RNA sequence: AAUCGCAAAAAGGUGGGCCCAGUUCGGAUUGGGGUCUGCAACCCGACCCCAUGAAGCCGGAAUCGCUAGUAAUCGCGGAUCAGC
RNA sequence: GGUCGCCUCCUAAAAGGUAACGGAGGCGCCCAAAGGUCCCCUCAGGCGGGACGGAAAUCCGCCGGAGAGCGCAAGGGUAG
RNA sequence: UCCCCCGUGCCCAUAGCGGCGUGGAACCACCCGUUCCCAUUCCGAACACGGAAGUGAAACGCGCCAGCGCCGAUGGUACUGGGCGGGCGACCGCCUGGGAGAGUAGGUCGGUGCGGGGGA
RNA sequence: CGCGGGGUGGAGCAGCCUGGUAGCUCGUCGGGCUCAUAACCCGAAGGUCGUCGGUUCAAAUCCGGCCCCCGCAACCA
RNA sequence: CGCGGGGUGGAGCAGCCUGGUAGCUCGUCGGGCUCAUAACCCGAAGGUCGUCGGUUCAAAUCCGGCCCCCGCAACCA
């Protein structure tokens, strides 16, 4: 489930954080945190040139979270 | 009401009327006025009792008609998905029965459009 | 008194087969008929013109007497509907009037319904009474095809003597009335 | 009775759609019928109609055969 | 096979019916029953008969074709291919 | 800031009455029928039955002493 | 004077619900009929009239049981008019006169006055 | 209480001259032109003229009464 | 806490005075235009109105309590 999602005009998403909630989900997402690079000739291609692009993305496990319960006299 | 099932318009002719019956087509209608020897062309109301009433129990007796046929059809419908054949799933979730592409249109199955982003 | 085969088939053949299943000790116990009473709901002419009016003739025109009104008990909203304000017709049968609509009810009327599978058995009160619905009123005979603008049912309620169903639905049984199982 | 709204009781001759003549009374004196007690499927006994046994479905289907055994 | 066959061209003419209606318009959908080709038509065929007879009463913004035997309309043939 | 007259209940200690910037609510109208009288009728609610009809529209049955109603707040009264 | 029925009061359920049997000579009710008086927001159901063939089924009358309902002591307590007592105090306690509610035992399927009709 | 003048379709409204003529704009609909929204040009619908009642051959145009909103100036124990 | 105003589709704002009836702009979604995007054009979705209650035949509308937001007040010593 998708919280924050910026646009992109054509495509994307320019920004887009999500939810993915279940078991076993950080473990096998670990390893995604950093920095995808693709080369291909882009949708948005004035003529016929490939071009190189990049994309950072940052798996964050589950945080469990607890403000203090108000003051202590 | 009247014959058979219910009343037949009285305004057209005889071998319209009977197609307004559920059960009798133009092919029965025309089956339905040789057995039975009545002038073919002859508004409803023009038809002599006698005419009626040799005609009225002839057809209720020879074929399922109105409810009565309706219930063979709608029973038939029960037993394929019941069984769970692929001609009784088709009909479980609604959709075309006799085979055809549901990528486009099947939409008399389906009902109107259904569209979402 | 008067010549109603239905006045007869009680009296001469189904009273005394009542004595001949459940036998009573008095001749008052045989079980036998009182009120008819039919009831459309109209209430579709609520703060609507009295299309109903005409409906009263159709029914008067059934029964062979005039229908009263009736009117709402509390108001409604969600039925469109404030209190007092007229929805429907009660016609009560007793008596030789009876008997002429049961008469023309069971041989005429009734088989003339579309798919007519017998009466429901199940439809029975408790304390000895039978009720069922109507949902076209050109079923009688003396309704014909202009005197209809629209289909209007009614609620068609008989009650009797009898102290259960079990009375009743042999009561009604030799008399008439169908059944399905 | 309050006779002054209620129509009248005629005697009513009925000639139904079998030759009936069921004699009754009525509002209108002389009505015809459709079909009657005297000859509906479900009023004189169980009678037959069209319906037999409901098609050659499905075990009875017949029409074929390749077995000895 | 300019011989024989596919092969009735369909619009057309003549005759008869229909009377402005969800209609004798429309033929989608579905029930039941069969024919053919194939080892074999459940997914997944085509055609025939019966019954069912839907949406649709001239289509928003928008948009296409074609200047003469053309556009529109009416059939027929073939390549593929057991079959469609 | 709140209140100022009138009404209902409580406070109020079983006659009447009784305070507080005590607790709770209402009134400044309404009705030519909601009035006079004669005559007839009896609720709400519950279960079962009932085409469209539902939690409830009108109808049948059985149950029911008042929990309904009595223009509106509350109390008292009220189906003999 | 004694029993039965009818009308009617009084006491205000110890009288009622429910179950069980009983009563038609009389009385009553249902019942029969819808011409007339009268009547239905429709129906002779109710109300009204003329009746008297049937019947005690229903209603009612009379008994019969104690499931419900209702009634409900004695004894004891709470509380209390009056008079005192103890404790720092919050509250307890004694004498005197009055005395529930609840609960227990148990009671109840009525009593009765006037009038009319009929019985021994 | 007393004076003043009005509803006319869906709103604004002369027609209220001087009694025989019910209009304009917007609104709404159809068409036109149109990159358009739009201005623009043609056609169409809707008026019972506040009510009952009176004069007139005929009156939304004149009167009697009255409904109602605005407007008028006083009064307020 | 003392008085006033407020909470309605994702954003902002009518509708509440007078009960029956959810509206405006923007956004989002689907289809046009354009090579494409935006503009523009066509069509649609989307809230049971803060929250508990009460009034009523019926509550976004009336009445009471609470939560949140906003402005005003908080003086003489
Ligand atoms: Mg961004
Ligand atoms: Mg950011
Ligand atoms: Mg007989
Ligand atoms: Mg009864
Ligand atoms: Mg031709
Ligand atoms: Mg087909
Ligand atoms: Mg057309
Ligand atoms: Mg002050
Ligand atoms: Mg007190
Ligand atoms: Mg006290
Ligand atoms: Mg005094
Ligand atoms: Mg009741
Ligand atoms: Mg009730
Ligand atoms: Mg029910
Ligand atoms: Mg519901
Ligand atoms: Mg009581
Ligand atoms: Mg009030
Ligand atoms: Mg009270
Ligand atoms: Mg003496
Ligand atoms: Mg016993
Ligand atoms: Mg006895
Ligand atoms: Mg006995
Ligand atoms: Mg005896
Ligand atoms: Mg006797
Ligand atoms: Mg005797
Ligand atoms: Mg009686
Ligand atoms: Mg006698
Ligand atoms: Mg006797
Ligand atoms: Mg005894
Ligand atoms: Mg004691
Ligand atoms: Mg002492
Ligand atoms: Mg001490
Ligand atoms: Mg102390
Ligand atoms: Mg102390
Ligand atoms: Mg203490
Ligand atoms: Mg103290
Ligand atoms: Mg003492
Ligand atoms: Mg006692
Ligand atoms: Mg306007
Ligand atoms: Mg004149
Ligand atoms: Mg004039
Ligand atoms: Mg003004
Ligand atoms: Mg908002
Ligand atoms: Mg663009
Ligand atoms: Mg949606
Ligand atoms: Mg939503
Ligand atoms: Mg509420
Ligand atoms: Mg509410
Ligand atoms: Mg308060
Ligand atoms: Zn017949």
């Amino acid at each position: 489930e998708i919280m924050s999602a910026s646009e992109g005009e054509h495509g994307g998403y320019k920004e887009i954080i999500a939810k993915i909630s279940g078991d076993g989900v950080y473990g096998r997402l670990k390893f995604e945190s950093g920095g995808h690079r693709v080369q291909r000739v882009p949708a948005t291609e004035s003529q016929g040139r490939i071009h190189t692009s990049a994309c950072t993305v940052a798996v964050m496990p589950e945080l469990p979270d607890a403000e203090l319960p108000d003051i202590n006299p | 009401a009247r014959i058979a099932g219910v009343e037949i318009p009285r305004n057209k002719r005889v071998d319209v009327a009977l197609t307004y019956i559920y059960g009798i087509g133009k092919a029965r209608a025309k089956e339905a006025l040789e057995k039975t020897g009545i002038n073919p062309a002859t508004r409803v109301k023009d038809l002599t009792e006698a005419e009626v009433v040799r005609l009225r129990e002839y057809v209720e007796n020879t074929w399922k008609l109105e409810g009565e046929l309706r219930a063979e059809v709608a029973a038939n419908i029960k037993r394929l998905m019941d069984i769970g054949c692929y001609r009784g799933l088709r009909h479980r979730r609604g959709l075309p029965v006799r085979g055809q592409r549901t990528r486009t249109n099947a939409r008399t199955r389906k009902g109107p459009r259904k569209t979402v982003a | 008194p008067l010549d109603l085969a239905l006045k007869r088939k009680y009296y001469e053949e189904v009273r005394p087969e009542l004595i001949r299943r459940f036998g009573y000790q008095n001749v008052w116990e045989v079980p036998r008929l009182e009120k008819v009473v039919i009831n459309q709901g109209l209430g579709e002419a609520k703060e609507d013109a009295r299309i109903l009016e005409k409906a009263a003739q159709e029914l008067a025109l059934i029964t062979g007497q005039k229908p009263a009104v009736t009117r709402a008990k509390k108001s409604i909203s969600n039925f469109k509907l404030r209190k007092g304000m007229p929805i429907g017709l009660r016609v009560t049968l007793r008596r030789d009037r009876m008997w002429i609509f049961l008469e023309k009810l069971l041989n005429v009327a009734l088989p003339r319904i579309r798919d007519f599978r017998g009466l429901n058995p199940n439809s029975f009160d408790g304390r000895g009474n039978y009720n069922l619905g109507l949902r076209e009123q050109l079923i009688f005979p003396e309704i014909t095809y202009d005197m209809v603008d629209a289909l209007r049912g009614m609620d068609i309620a008989v009650v009797t003597t009898a102290e259960t169903d079990e009375e009743a639905r042999a009561l009604l049984e030799l008399l008439g009335f169908p059944f399905r199982k | 009775m309050k006779e002054g709204i209620h129509p009248k009781l005629v005697p009513a001759r009925i000639i139904c759609g079998c030759g009936n003549v069921i004699e009754t009374y009525s509002t209108k004196p002389e009505i015809y019928v459709e079909v009657c007690s005297k000859c509906h499927p479900f009023y004189t006994g169980q009678q037959r109609f069209v319906d037999t046994e409901g098609r050659v479905e499905r075990f009875q289907r017949r029409y074929g055969d390749s077995y000895r055994k």
